[PDB]
């Protein structure tokens, strides 16, 4: 049907673990190209690997591997030694000289190791120029929950990965605000 | 015997009157099996033999779409070429494009081909190595240049020995009833006085398949060539083939004369004679 | 790297506007591509070009053209844009069947109006006395606030200097009335140093949002200032109380 | 079968 | 480019028997460039609904084409197939001959 598929819309894996996104296709075709594309939060296309399908070696990028099995139509793509960094959008792909045909992608998350969890909830103060007081959720470990609010007007961000370089210290971290009726740095987190 | 499957496209520009007029056929042996032409209602591919018709509708689809990127590209190719060649934009130009390969009887792969032309001349070719290429021109360097760089014989040699082998065999066996045949000629003799010097023997081949054949004079079982003449095998209409020989005697003498007949479709050659 | 551009990176534009989207490569490439790209992230052909004079049609684009008169260029015209427009736009270059080099891509806001367009307000929280006590670590929280079209970069400055340590900032920027089409915007971020770092007055934080607005072109009759391009920061300075 | 593959301008 | 003028062979796709519908066939090749007009006539009269094969070539990349139309040969109707190219100063006229 000249169709490539990706099942899984997303996909978790622990930091230096290893994960397999899953793709297969349909075409008329015996004579076709496929690919791997990266798309992380820069919004920039990045080629990850291209096979040939009259190539019976599969293709290896470093961490990167494809397990090509053309009579299943089926191009997996294999990630060992998971880094923050793979953090993207993963596009399965087919070629022939026309055109190439993208899958809807997979967005494979990162979850980051965290040597001593700490879950808290802070209230930050704005250092008035300004509007709405803040708090912090931090230090949770990686498998956290962060449910998305509602009752109109509080906000809830997604959560978030932090990397102190220098120190080789990771932390997570999501901010909740709203000024308006009321709310305290308390609940609104560890609570949903 | 050995079999072949072969694609031709042509592509000539009409300046001016609309987008380049495109034509493809493809070919088993001697039989057209599809055609694509751009000033037809469709804008498909067409089956023009009856086994291909099994195909299902992606095929039908498939083909559509891959000969569409071959218009395309010539058209671009046109353009291209013209300017290699620093030509006015004035005027008609063509592309044609031949490939395919051939099978021996067994079917094992033999052999795979894929020429370019520009104008009716050779610009550029695959070689026999499936690997490298002829290029005919200065202008066609170029083209060599960018096509070596890109693969384009890796490309097309993994088709030529792999996909279009496998696709040949399998038209080979959906339409064993008509091209695994042979139709045998079917032989006459017709006799023209020139005048009463002498004659016209003519020595026909008529209704015969695949289109291979080959006829030949005798005078008193000698080979006769001299006053002969032989014309190009020509379509019949009908899915065979036609030829004819003829030779100019004196009369009284027509009986010194055979033609001899061979064909993939007779046993033995024919012997023929005045009668 | 890669030599294929596209210009320009983000635009807003009203509906109805008619508007080209470049796309550039000098890297000799015969076949060109346009993919629009919805958010969900699936990727659209539009146009697509087997070399120069080749103009040929992808899918429902509504209703764009292309030309193709020399190699170099591929420009994407959309003749009265639509909010459905609102996209990010991949131009692509390609040898042969080969893979697609794409350019950076084009990040176009079709809003109904262009009164909808506003700047990002930019304010800086400083960190919490019980986050330093417990962790001896000190959370500055950045928060920009009521900003259309979805289009900033935020980052970091601590002492005049650009810093990527310690950092790190939502994925999107999510929407503060999330059923309204022209819906304006929210972005946080975090920066995270040493207690001991915070305590030293001497030290300056600045959290500096990139906002990407109305063109110079366009034409601007309200009281409120043109929403351009342009940067809003908060600061902060370190403190031992 | 058409080629799907290594049709490029020329 | 080149330019070849093209061989003419007219001839029918049966053995003709006066009566007796059959196809006429007129047969081009050899030629460059593919423009070319092929008429086939009776007693000089254009035959109006004339089909042809689909355009191809040869090893020497000069092209071929069949035109063909149903008739009935008799005694003494005279069909002949006219064609024009550009390598041709006056159309040329080639009869049909039943034994040819």
């Amino acid at each position: 049907a000249q169709t490539v598929t990706q099942s899984q819309p997303e996909m978790s894996v622990q930091e230096a673990e290893t994960v397999t996104l899953s793709c297969t296709y349909d075409t008329s075709e015996s004579d076709y190209y496929l690919f791997w594309y990266k798309q992380p939060p820069s919004r920039q296309m990045i080629l990850v690997i291209r096979q040939e399908a009259y190539k019976q070696q599969n293709a290896t990028e470093n961490r990167f591997s494809v397990n090509f099995q053309k009579a299943a139509k089926s191009f997996s793509l294999k990630i060992s030694d998971s880094q923050l960094g793979d953090a993207a959008m993963y596009f399965c792909a087919y070629g022939e000289d026309d055109k190439i045909i993208f899958g809807k992608g997979t967005r494979l998350h990162i979850l980051p190791n965290i040597q001593n969890p700490d879950p808290a909830v802070y209230q930050l103060r704005d250092s008035k120029s300004s509007d709405k007081s803040v708090c912090l959720f931090t230090d949770f470990d990686s498998q956290t929950n962060v449910s998305q609010s509602k009752d109109s007007d509080v906000y809830i961000t997604d959560k978030c990965v932090l990397d102190m370089r220098s120190m080789d210290f990771k932390s997570n971290s999501a901010v909740a605000w709203s000024n308006k009726s009321d709310f305290a740095c308390a609940n609104a987190f560890n609570n949903s | 015997g050995s079999h072949s499957m072969r694609y031709f496209f042509t592509s000539v520009s009409r300046p001016g009157r609309g987008e380049p007029r495109f034509i493809a056929v493809g070919y088993v042996d001697d039989t057209q099996f599809v055609r694509f032409d751009s000033d037809a209602a469709s804008q498909r591919m067409e089956p023009r033999a009856p086994w291909i018709e099994q195909e299902g509708p992606e095929y039908w689809d498939g083909e559509t779409r891959k000969v569409k990127a071959h218009s395309q590209t010539h058209r671009v190719d046109l353009g291209t070429l013209r300017g290699y060649y620093n030509q006015s934009e004035a005027g008609s130009h063509t592309v044609q494009r031949m490939y395919g390969c051939d099978v021996g009887s067994d079917w094992r792969f033999l052999r795979g081909y894929h020429q370019y032309a520009y104008d009716g001349k050779d610009y550029i070719a695959l070689k026999e190595d499936l690997r490298s290429w002829t290029a005919a021109d200065m202008a066609a360097q170029t083209t060599k240049h960018k096509w070596e760089a890109a693969h384009v014989a890796e490309q097309l040699r993994a088709y030529l020995e792999g996909t279009c082998v496998e696709w040949l065999r399998r038209y080979l066996e959906n339409g064993k009833e008509t091209l695994q045949r042979t139709d045998a000629p079917k032989t006459h003799m017709t006799h023209h006085a020139v005048s009463d010097h002498e004659a016209t023997l003519r020595c026909w081949a008529l209704s015969f398949y695949p289109a291979e054949i080959t006829l030949t004079w005798q005078r008193d079982g000698e080979d006769q060539t001299q006053d002969t003449e032989l014309v190009e095998t020509r379509p019949a209409g009908d899915g065979t083939f036609q030829k004819w020989a003829a030779v100019v005697v004196p009369s009284g003498q027509e009986q010194r004369y055979t033609c001899h007949v061979q064909h993939e479709g007779l046993p033995k050659p024919l012997t023929l004679r005045w009668e | 790297a890669a030599d294929i551009y596209q210009t320009p990176r983000y635009l807003v534009i009203g509906t109805g506007k008619k508007i080209t989207l470049e796309c550039s490569q000098t890297m000799g490439h015969d076949k060109m591509y346009w993919y629009q790209q919805d958010p969900g992230m699936e990727l659209h052909l539009i146009h697509y070009s087997y070399g120069v004079n080749s103009t040929e049609k992808g899918d429902l684009s509504s209703e764009s053209t292309v030309s193709r008169i020399r190699t170099e260029h591929f420009p994407l015209t959309l003749e009265s844009a639509r909010p459905s427009h609102t996209s990010q736009y991949l131009c692509a270059s390609r040898r042969g069947p080969y893979e697609q080099y794409f350019g950076p891509g084009t990040r176009l806001t079709v809003t109904e109006d262009l009164k909808n367009v506003f700047p990002p307000e930019v304010a800086v929280f400083e960190p919490s006395e019980a986050e330093i006590s417990h962790t001896q670590k000190a959370t500055l929280v950045c928060l920009a606030t009521g900003f259309y079209p979805d289009h900033v970069e935020l980052s970091w400055w601590v002492n005049g200097k650009e810093v990527h340590s310690g950092v790190c900032t939502d994925p999107q920027p999510l929407k503060e009335q999330p059923a309204l089409n022209d819906s304006r915007y929210a972005l946080s971020s975090r920066l995270r140093v040493s207690a001991t770092f915070w305590q030293d007055p001497r030290n300056h934080f600045r959290c500096q949002v990139q906002f990407y607005g109305l063109s110079e072109n366009d034409e601007w009759t309200q009281d409120r200032a043109k929403p351009v391009t342009q940067i809003v920061s908060a600061e902060a300075w370190g403190r031992a109380d | 079968k058409l080629v799907a593959l290594g049709i490029n301008a020329v | 480019g080149i330019q070849r003028t093209p061989k003419i062979q007219v001839y029918s796709r049966h053995p003709a028997e006066n009566g007796k519908s059959n196809f006429l066939n007129c047969y081009v090749s050899g030629f460059h460039p593919s423009e070319i007009e092929v008429d086939l006539l009776k007693n000089g009269e254009r035959i109006e609904k004339v089909e042809h094969s689909d355009l191809s070539f040869s090893e020497d990349w000069s092209f071929y084409l069949l035109y063909y139309t149903e008739f009935t040969p008799t005694e003494k109707d005279e069909y002949a197939c006219r064609v024009n190219h550009v390598t041709l100063s006056q159309p040329k006229i080639v009869k049909w001959d039943r034994d040819m």
